[PDB]
Protein backbone atom coordinates (compact mmCIF):
# COMPACT_ATOMS: atom_id res chain seq x y z
CA UNK A 1 0.00 0.00 0.00
CA UNK A 2 2.71 2.44 -0.93
CA UNK A 3 1.32 5.98 -1.29
CA UNK A 4 2.57 8.23 -4.08
CA UNK A 5 3.41 11.35 -3.44
CA UNK A 6 3.72 13.89 -6.38
CA UNK A 7 4.39 17.81 -6.36
CA UNK A 8 4.42 20.76 -6.67
CA UNK A 9 0.41 21.77 -6.84
CA UNK A 10 0.86 23.97 -9.66
CA UNK A 11 3.02 24.40 -12.71
CA UNK A 12 3.15 27.81 -14.77
CA UNK A 13 5.22 27.37 -17.82
CA UNK A 14 5.24 29.72 -21.13
CA UNK A 15 5.23 28.48 -24.46
CA UNK A 16 8.16 27.12 -26.03
CA UNK A 17 9.70 26.79 -22.35
CA UNK A 18 11.25 22.87 -21.08
CA UNK A 19 9.54 22.41 -17.54
CA UNK A 20 10.30 19.29 -15.20
CA UNK A 21 8.06 17.49 -12.82
CA UNK A 22 9.06 15.11 -10.28
CA UNK A 23 6.76 12.38 -8.23
CA UNK A 24 8.44 10.83 -5.84
CA UNK A 25 7.88 7.23 -4.26
CA UNK A 26 7.64 5.87 -0.62
CA UNK A 27 9.28 2.59 -1.73
CA UNK A 28 12.12 1.85 -5.03
CA UNK A 29 9.95 0.67 -8.27
CA UNK A 30 12.90 -1.35 -9.75
CA UNK A 31 11.66 -5.20 -9.63
CA UNK A 32 15.25 -6.65 -8.36
CA UNK A 33 14.68 -9.43 -11.67
CA UNK A 34 14.49 -7.25 -14.75
CA UNK A 35 16.45 -3.92 -12.66
CA UNK A 36 13.82 -1.99 -14.26
CA UNK A 37 11.83 1.09 -12.92
CA UNK A 38 8.05 0.80 -13.23
CA UNK A 39 6.33 3.87 -13.13
CA UNK A 40 3.35 5.49 -15.61
CA UNK A 41 3.10 8.99 -16.83
CA UNK A 42 -0.44 10.42 -17.46
CA UNK A 43 -2.23 13.07 -19.20
CA UNK A 44 -5.54 14.64 -17.64
CA UNK A 45 -7.26 17.42 -20.02
CA UNK A 46 -10.06 18.71 -19.16
CA UNK A 47 -13.38 16.25 -20.70
CA UNK A 48 -10.70 13.82 -21.83
CA UNK A 49 -9.98 9.99 -20.66
CA UNK A 50 -7.02 9.50 -18.68
CA UNK A 51 -4.43 8.84 -21.26
CA UNK A 52 -0.77 7.04 -20.82
CA UNK A 53 1.85 9.57 -22.08
CA UNK A 54 4.84 7.66 -20.65
CA UNK A 55 5.44 3.66 -19.99
CA UNK A 56 8.26 2.35 -17.91
CA UNK A 57 10.24 5.09 -18.03
CA UNK A 58 12.07 4.27 -20.61
CA UNK A 59 9.71 4.03 -23.53
CA UNK A 60 7.33 6.53 -24.99
CA UNK A 61 4.22 5.77 -26.36
CA UNK A 62 3.34 5.78 -30.11
CA UNK A 63 2.81 9.00 -31.87
CA UNK A 64 3.80 10.90 -29.36
CA UNK A 65 6.06 13.65 -29.59
CA UNK A 66 9.88 13.50 -27.92
CA UNK A 67 9.44 16.82 -26.34
CA UNK A 68 7.90 14.22 -23.59
CA UNK A 69 10.97 13.02 -21.97
CA UNK A 70 11.18 11.13 -18.83
CA UNK A 71 13.57 10.07 -16.84
CA UNK A 72 13.17 7.99 -13.14
CA UNK A 73 16.20 6.62 -11.33
CA UNK A 74 14.93 4.27 -7.98
CA UNK A 75 12.08 6.11 -6.03
CA UNK A 76 12.53 9.35 -7.28
CA UNK A 77 11.00 9.95 -11.00
CA UNK A 78 11.09 12.96 -12.96
CA UNK A 79 9.26 13.37 -16.37
CA UNK A 80 10.13 16.42 -18.53
CA UNK A 81 8.57 18.93 -21.14
CA UNK A 82 9.64 20.83 -23.92
CA UNK A 83 8.32 23.52 -25.94
CA UNK A 84 5.07 23.27 -24.49
CA UNK A 85 1.39 24.20 -26.02
CA UNK A 86 -2.10 25.33 -24.98
CA UNK A 87 -3.31 21.43 -26.23
CA UNK A 88 -0.56 20.18 -24.10
CA UNK A 89 -1.88 21.44 -20.88
CA UNK A 90 -3.15 18.60 -18.40
CA UNK A 91 -2.84 17.32 -15.11
CA UNK A 92 0.09 15.34 -15.35
CA UNK A 93 0.00 12.02 -13.09
CA UNK A 94 2.63 9.22 -11.76
CA UNK A 95 1.08 5.51 -11.78
CA UNK A 96 3.24 2.90 -9.59
CA UNK A 97 3.87 -0.17 -12.14
CA UNK A 98 5.53 -2.28 -9.49
CA UNK A 99 3.01 -4.02 -7.69
CA UNK A 100 -0.48 -4.21 -6.51
CA UNK A 101 -1.99 -2.70 -4.94
CA UNK A 102 -1.95 -0.49 -7.85
CA UNK A 103 -1.70 3.92 -6.12
CA UNK A 104 -1.96 6.43 -8.32
CA UNK A 105 0.35 9.16 -7.00
CA UNK A 106 0.04 11.33 -10.27
CA UNK A 107 -1.06 15.06 -9.58
CA UNK A 108 0.48 18.10 -11.30
CA UNK A 109 -2.41 20.84 -12.98
CA UNK A 110 -0.54 22.59 -16.06
CA UNK A 111 -1.06 26.17 -16.40
CA UNK A 112 0.06 28.99 -19.21
CA UNK A 113 1.80 32.13 -17.81
CA UNK B 1 -0.03 -53.84 -40.42
CA UNK B 2 -2.38 -51.75 -39.18
CA UNK B 3 -5.24 -54.04 -40.55
CA UNK B 4 -5.94 -55.80 -37.06
CA UNK B 5 -6.26 -52.95 -35.10
CA UNK B 6 -9.27 -51.35 -36.94
CA UNK B 7 -11.61 -54.73 -36.99
CA UNK B 8 -11.05 -55.33 -33.15
CA UNK B 9 -13.68 -53.14 -32.21
CA UNK B 10 -11.98 -51.71 -28.98
CA UNK B 11 -11.37 -48.32 -29.85
CA UNK B 12 -13.90 -45.23 -29.29
CA UNK B 13 -12.32 -43.31 -32.11
CA UNK B 14 -10.38 -44.45 -35.24
CA UNK B 15 -9.46 -41.74 -37.49
CA UNK B 16 -6.90 -40.41 -39.99
CA UNK B 17 -5.88 -37.66 -42.23
CA UNK B 18 -4.90 -37.67 -45.54
CA UNK B 19 -3.91 -41.40 -45.98
CA UNK B 20 -6.71 -43.75 -45.74
CA UNK B 21 -6.71 -46.70 -42.95
CA UNK B 22 -7.07 -49.58 -46.10
CA UNK B 23 -3.93 -47.65 -47.70
CA UNK B 24 -1.19 -47.35 -45.03
CA UNK B 25 -0.72 -51.44 -44.59
CA UNK B 26 1.52 -51.58 -47.98
CA UNK B 27 3.22 -48.45 -47.61
CA UNK B 28 6.57 -47.97 -45.88
CA UNK B 29 7.47 -45.56 -43.68
CA UNK B 30 11.00 -43.48 -42.56
CA UNK B 31 10.02 -43.70 -38.85
CA UNK B 32 6.62 -43.57 -37.06
CA UNK B 33 6.19 -41.85 -33.28
CA UNK B 34 4.14 -42.31 -30.24
CA UNK B 35 2.67 -39.59 -29.07
CA UNK B 36 0.69 -41.00 -25.89
CA UNK B 37 -1.63 -38.61 -23.74
CA UNK B 38 -4.69 -38.43 -21.77
CA UNK B 39 -7.18 -35.55 -22.08
CA UNK B 40 -10.78 -35.08 -21.11
CA UNK B 41 -14.06 -35.55 -23.72
CA UNK B 42 -14.31 -32.34 -25.30
CA UNK B 43 -10.88 -32.17 -26.02
CA UNK B 44 -10.54 -34.50 -28.37
CA UNK B 45 -12.55 -32.21 -31.40
CA UNK B 46 -9.63 -30.18 -30.77
CA UNK B 47 -6.82 -32.42 -31.92
CA UNK B 48 -7.04 -32.01 -35.17
CA UNK B 49 -4.41 -29.72 -38.13
CA UNK B 50 -6.06 -26.69 -38.12
CA UNK B 51 -7.61 -26.16 -34.64
CA UNK B 52 -7.26 -23.50 -31.59
CA UNK B 53 -7.92 -22.93 -28.39
CA UNK B 54 -6.71 -23.38 -25.13
CA UNK B 55 -5.45 -27.09 -25.06
CA UNK B 56 -4.02 -27.13 -28.93
CA UNK B 57 -2.14 -23.72 -28.36
CA UNK B 58 -0.70 -24.61 -25.02
CA UNK B 59 -0.25 -28.26 -24.93
CA UNK B 60 0.14 -30.57 -27.98
CA UNK B 61 0.01 -28.39 -31.13
CA UNK B 62 -1.01 -30.76 -34.51
CA UNK B 63 1.23 -29.84 -37.68
CA UNK B 64 -0.52 -28.07 -40.95
CA UNK B 65 0.79 -31.29 -42.93
CA UNK B 66 0.16 -34.10 -40.45
CA UNK B 67 -0.61 -37.20 -42.32
CA UNK B 68 -1.14 -39.69 -39.60
CA UNK B 69 -4.29 -41.15 -37.82
CA UNK B 70 -5.70 -40.19 -34.07
CA UNK B 71 -6.29 -43.49 -32.18
CA UNK B 72 -8.35 -42.63 -28.98
CA UNK B 73 -10.73 -45.09 -26.86
CA UNK B 74 -12.84 -44.94 -23.38
CA UNK B 75 -11.54 -45.50 -20.04
CA UNK B 76 -12.25 -45.20 -16.67
CA UNK B 77 -10.56 -47.61 -14.67
CA UNK B 78 -7.20 -47.42 -16.42
CA UNK B 79 -6.48 -43.84 -15.48
CA UNK B 80 -9.46 -42.25 -13.00
CA UNK B 81 -9.31 -44.30 -9.69
CA UNK B 82 -12.05 -43.88 -7.04
CA UNK B 83 -12.97 -40.42 -5.34
CA UNK B 84 -10.93 -38.22 -8.59
CA UNK B 85 -8.09 -38.55 -9.60
CA UNK B 86 -5.87 -35.36 -9.95
CA UNK B 87 -2.38 -37.05 -11.21
CA UNK B 88 -2.67 -35.52 -14.90
CA UNK B 89 -1.92 -31.61 -15.36
CA UNK B 90 -1.88 -29.43 -17.95
CA UNK B 91 -0.94 -26.00 -19.08
CA UNK B 92 -3.71 -23.78 -19.37
CA UNK B 93 -2.16 -20.09 -20.01
CA UNK B 94 1.37 -19.11 -20.91
CA UNK B 95 3.37 -16.13 -22.36
CA UNK B 96 3.35 -18.12 -25.86
CA UNK B 97 2.54 -20.61 -28.27
CA UNK B 98 4.07 -24.35 -28.84
CA UNK B 99 5.30 -25.65 -32.20
CA UNK B 100 4.40 -28.42 -33.59
CA UNK B 101 6.30 -31.47 -31.96
CA UNK B 102 7.41 -29.88 -29.45
CA UNK B 103 7.67 -30.86 -25.76
CA UNK B 104 7.85 -28.47 -22.66
CA UNK B 105 8.24 -29.61 -18.80
CA UNK B 106 8.80 -26.31 -17.56
CA UNK B 107 7.03 -24.40 -14.58
CA UNK B 108 6.73 -20.93 -15.08
CA UNK B 109 3.86 -18.45 -13.45
CA UNK B 110 1.17 -16.75 -16.26
CA UNK B 111 1.65 -12.40 -16.23
CA UNK B 112 -1.73 -11.10 -16.79
CA UNK B 113 -1.14 -7.26 -17.75
CA UNK B 114 1.18 -5.57 -15.00
CA UNK B 115 2.72 -7.36 -12.07
CA UNK B 116 5.73 -9.21 -13.85
CA UNK B 117 5.41 -12.53 -12.67
CA UNK B 118 8.59 -14.70 -11.75
CA UNK B 119 8.84 -16.97 -8.75
CA UNK B 120 5.88 -14.67 -6.98
CA UNK B 121 2.42 -15.49 -7.39
CA UNK B 122 -0.90 -13.47 -5.87
CA UNK B 123 -2.38 -10.99 -7.39
CA UNK B 124 -2.23 -10.51 -11.31
CA UNK B 125 -0.35 -13.95 -11.40
CA UNK B 126 -2.19 -17.35 -11.76
CA UNK B 127 -1.07 -20.77 -11.43
CA UNK B 128 -1.58 -22.20 -14.91
CA UNK B 129 -1.07 -25.72 -14.28
CA UNK B 130 -4.49 -26.77 -13.27
CA UNK B 131 -5.71 -30.68 -12.78
CA UNK B 132 -8.50 -32.47 -15.00
CA UNK B 133 -11.48 -34.02 -13.29
CA UNK B 134 -11.40 -37.41 -14.13
CA UNK B 135 -14.57 -38.98 -12.26
CA UNK B 136 -16.61 -41.37 -12.63
CA UNK B 137 -19.39 -40.30 -11.33
CA UNK B 138 -19.36 -37.18 -13.62
CA UNK B 139 -21.05 -37.06 -17.24
CA UNK B 140 -19.65 -38.18 -20.29
CA UNK B 141 -17.91 -35.69 -21.65
CA UNK B 142 -16.02 -35.41 -18.48
CA UNK B 143 -14.85 -39.05 -19.20
CA UNK B 144 -11.12 -39.44 -20.10
CA UNK B 145 -9.80 -40.88 -23.11
CA UNK B 146 -6.04 -42.10 -23.58
CA UNK B 147 -5.50 -40.58 -27.01
CA UNK B 148 -2.53 -41.91 -28.70
CA UNK B 149 -1.00 -40.31 -32.06
CA UNK B 150 1.00 -42.04 -34.43
CA UNK B 151 3.18 -39.50 -36.28
CA UNK B 152 4.46 -40.24 -40.09
CA UNK B 153 7.45 -39.00 -41.97
CA UNK B 154 9.14 -39.66 -44.89
CA UNK B 155 13.13 -38.83 -45.10
CA UNK B 156 15.74 -39.62 -47.83
CA UNK B 157 17.23 -42.27 -45.14
CA UNK B 158 16.07 -45.82 -46.59
CA UNK B 159 12.93 -47.09 -44.36
CA UNK B 160 12.84 -50.05 -42.34
CA UNK B 161 9.17 -50.76 -41.96
CA UNK B 162 7.68 -52.10 -45.50
CA UNK B 163 6.02 -54.55 -47.01
CA UNK B 164 2.79 -55.24 -49.24
CA UNK B 165 -0.80 -56.65 -48.47
CA UNK B 166 -2.20 -60.24 -49.10
CA UNK B 167 -2.19 -61.28 -52.97
CA UNK B 168 -3.86 -64.54 -54.48
CA UNK B 169 -2.17 -67.94 -54.40
CA UNK B 170 0.16 -69.89 -56.11
CA UNK B 171 0.23 -72.65 -59.03
CA UNK B 172 2.75 -74.92 -60.69
CA UNK B 173 2.87 -77.23 -63.84
CA UNK B 174 0.18 -74.99 -65.78
CA UNK B 175 0.61 -72.23 -68.14
CA UNK B 176 -0.58 -69.17 -66.55
CA UNK B 177 -0.53 -65.75 -66.21
CA UNK B 178 1.60 -64.20 -63.63
CA UNK B 179 2.94 -61.06 -61.78
CA UNK B 180 5.44 -61.34 -58.91
CA UNK B 181 5.98 -57.94 -57.18
CA UNK B 182 5.27 -56.30 -60.54
CA UNK B 183 7.07 -58.15 -62.83
CA UNK B 184 3.88 -59.19 -65.24
CA UNK B 185 4.49 -62.17 -67.48
CA UNK B 186 3.40 -65.72 -69.17
CA UNK B 187 4.91 -68.95 -68.73
CA UNK B 188 5.26 -72.50 -66.62
CA UNK B 189 6.20 -72.22 -62.98
CA UNK B 190 7.60 -75.38 -61.34
CA UNK B 191 10.32 -75.91 -58.21
CA UNK B 192 13.78 -75.14 -59.25
CA UNK B 193 17.73 -76.44 -58.39
CA UNK B 194 19.05 -72.72 -58.39
CA UNK B 195 21.29 -72.18 -55.71
CA UNK B 196 20.16 -68.41 -55.35
CA UNK B 197 22.35 -66.49 -52.43
CA UNK C 1 -29.56 8.98 -10.94
CA UNK C 2 -29.10 6.76 -7.59
CA UNK C 3 -30.35 7.01 -4.33
CA UNK C 4 -28.04 6.34 -1.33
CA UNK C 5 -27.80 2.52 -0.78
CA UNK C 6 -29.46 1.91 -4.49
CA UNK C 7 -27.06 -0.83 -6.68
CA UNK C 8 -25.47 0.57 -9.61
CA UNK C 9 -24.30 -0.83 -12.53
CA UNK C 10 -21.83 0.23 -15.42
CA UNK C 11 -20.86 -1.32 -18.62
CA UNK C 12 -18.16 -0.32 -21.39
CA UNK C 13 -17.47 -1.97 -24.69
CA UNK C 14 -13.87 -1.08 -26.69
CA UNK C 15 -14.50 -0.26 -29.99
CA UNK C 16 -11.88 -0.78 -32.85
CA UNK C 17 -10.56 -3.48 -31.00
CA UNK C 18 -11.61 -6.66 -30.14
CA UNK C 19 -10.69 -7.75 -27.05
CA UNK C 20 -6.40 -9.16 -27.04
CA UNK C 21 -5.97 -7.40 -23.37
CA UNK C 22 -5.25 -9.17 -20.29
CA UNK C 23 -6.19 -6.88 -18.07
CA UNK C 24 -9.31 -4.59 -17.66
CA UNK C 25 -9.72 -1.62 -14.94
CA UNK C 26 -12.25 0.88 -13.46
CA UNK C 27 -11.33 4.55 -12.03
CA UNK C 28 -13.17 6.80 -9.90
CA UNK C 29 -12.57 10.37 -10.14
CA UNK C 30 -14.13 13.04 -7.73
CA UNK C 31 -13.72 16.43 -9.87
CA UNK C 32 -11.12 18.39 -8.23
CA UNK C 33 -8.92 15.54 -7.43
CA UNK C 34 -6.74 12.68 -8.93
CA UNK C 35 -7.69 9.47 -10.49
CA UNK C 36 -8.43 6.75 -7.58
CA UNK C 37 -7.79 2.68 -8.88
CA UNK C 38 -10.83 0.58 -7.93
CA UNK C 39 -10.44 -2.56 -9.41
CA UNK C 40 -8.56 -5.14 -11.96
CA UNK C 41 -10.19 -7.99 -14.56
CA UNK C 42 -9.11 -10.83 -15.99
CA UNK C 43 -10.48 -12.15 -19.39
CA UNK C 44 -10.16 -16.00 -18.11
CA UNK C 45 -9.86 -16.99 -14.79
CA UNK C 46 -11.94 -14.21 -13.02
CA UNK C 47 -9.24 -11.36 -11.44
CA UNK C 48 -11.87 -10.55 -8.84
CA UNK C 49 -9.29 -7.89 -7.57
CA UNK C 50 -10.68 -5.13 -5.54
CA UNK C 51 -8.70 -1.82 -3.60
CA UNK C 52 -9.01 -2.08 -0.04
CA UNK C 53 -10.78 1.17 0.36
CA UNK C 54 -13.12 0.46 -2.32
CA UNK C 55 -13.51 -3.71 -0.82
CA UNK C 56 -16.81 -4.88 -0.49
CA UNK C 57 -18.74 -2.21 -2.48
CA UNK C 58 -17.54 -3.08 -5.71
CA UNK C 59 -17.96 -6.80 -7.88
CA UNK C 60 -16.71 -7.60 -11.28
CA UNK C 61 -18.22 -9.94 -13.71
CA UNK C 62 -16.79 -10.49 -17.07
CA UNK C 63 -18.57 -11.73 -20.01
CA UNK C 64 -16.82 -12.77 -23.27
CA UNK C 65 -20.38 -13.38 -25.26
CA UNK C 66 -20.88 -9.47 -24.07
CA UNK C 67 -17.95 -8.22 -24.82
CA UNK C 68 -18.23 -5.63 -22.05
CA UNK C 69 -16.58 -5.33 -18.39
CA UNK C 70 -19.36 -5.04 -15.89
CA UNK C 71 -18.79 -3.36 -12.57
CA UNK C 72 -21.74 -3.52 -9.63
CA UNK C 73 -21.63 -0.88 -6.47
CA UNK C 74 -23.48 -0.98 -3.42
CA UNK C 75 -23.89 1.10 -0.45
CA UNK C 76 -23.80 4.22 -2.35
CA UNK C 77 -23.04 7.74 -0.97
CA UNK C 78 -22.76 11.56 -1.75
CA UNK C 79 -19.16 10.90 -1.53
CA UNK C 80 -19.72 8.35 -3.85
CA UNK C 81 -21.11 10.28 -6.32
CA UNK C 82 -17.70 10.95 -8.91
CA UNK C 83 -16.78 10.29 -12.17
CA UNK C 84 -15.75 6.20 -12.73
CA UNK C 85 -14.22 5.50 -15.94
CA UNK C 86 -13.66 2.06 -17.39
CA UNK C 87 -10.29 1.21 -18.61
CA UNK C 88 -8.14 -1.71 -19.57
CA UNK C 89 -4.37 -2.50 -19.72
CA UNK C 90 -2.02 -4.69 -22.48
CA UNK C 91 1.74 -4.02 -22.93
CA UNK C 92 1.01 0.04 -22.61
CA UNK C 93 -2.40 1.59 -23.31
CA UNK C 94 -3.67 0.45 -27.01
CA UNK C 95 -6.80 3.22 -27.30
CA UNK C 96 -8.11 0.60 -24.36
CA UNK C 97 -8.31 3.68 -21.13
CA UNK C 98 -11.53 4.19 -21.81
CA UNK C 99 -14.18 7.26 -21.29
CA UNK C 100 -15.84 8.29 -18.07
CA UNK C 101 -19.63 8.70 -16.64
CA UNK C 102 -21.28 10.97 -14.10
CA UNK C 103 -22.56 9.18 -11.44
CA UNK C 104 -24.94 11.80 -8.98
CA UNK C 105 -26.32 10.47 -5.63
CA UNK C 106 -29.24 11.93 -3.85
CA UNK C 107 -32.87 10.70 -2.63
Amino acid sequence: QIVLTQSPSSLAVSVGEKVTLSCKSSQSLLYSNNQKNYLAWYQQKSGRSPKLLLHWTSTRESGVPDRFTGSGSGTDFTLTISSVKAEDLAVYYCQQYYTYPWTFGGGTKLEIK
Amino acid sequence: DYSVLYNSASFSTFKCYGVSPTKLNDLCFTNVYADSFVIRGDEVRQIAPGQTGNIADYNYKLPDDFTGCVIAWNSNNLDSKVGGNYNYLYRLFRKSNLKPFERDISTEIYQAGSTPCNGVKGFNCYFPLQSYGFQPTYGVGYQPYRVVVLSFELLHAPATVCGPKKSTNLVKNKCVNFNFNGLTGTGVLTESNKKFL
Amino acid sequence: LVNPGASLKMSCKTSGYRFTSYIIHWVKQTPGQGLEWIGAIFPENDDTSYSQKFKGKATLTTDTSSSTAYMQLSSLTSEDSAVYYCARDGENVLDYWGQGTSVTVSS
